[PDB]
């Protein structure tokens, strides 16, 4: 899509703590924040 | 003209001077917040860094003072 200056398209809420839940984030929710969709041609991943 | 070949009796020794890094001291005394971190996600528009240590439950702190900084479980 392409955006216009001054015109925004409203989107519904997920109703889970807002965009960032201040009360906390579980392990399975933070697993998706962990393996966030970075472009893999320019991404290095590492675990120990 | 030159009649004699003479050398000087006083023998000089060249003082060998050299600068080496022999002492290793450093004044480590800062005033800053230091955190226990189970995850840190640094998002600036050029480089994104995601460092995750696993847990059952996390928290979230978010700093937008300089660049987006997301801290999991403080």
């Amino acid at each position: 899509a392409r955006r216009k200056w001054g015109q925004k398209t409203w989107s519904p809420t997920a109703t889970n703590g807002g965009a960032a839940p201040a009360n906390g984030v579980s392990a399975q929710e933070a697993l998706q924040i962990a393996y966030r969709p970075m472009p893999p041609s320019q991404t290095v991943e590492y675990e120990e | 003209m030159f009649l004699i070949h003479f050398v000087h009796y006083k023998t000089i020794l060249q003082k060998y001077t050299f600068k080496f890094k022999h002492i290793f001291l450093s004044i480590d005394k800062y005033n800053s917040l230091f955190f226990n971190i189970s995850g840190i996600l640094i998002w600036l528009n050029i480089i994104h860094i995601n460092i995750i240590l696993i847990k059952y439950s996390f928290f979230i702190l978010i700093n937008n003072f300089e660049y987006l900084i997301i801290l999991i479980s403080t």
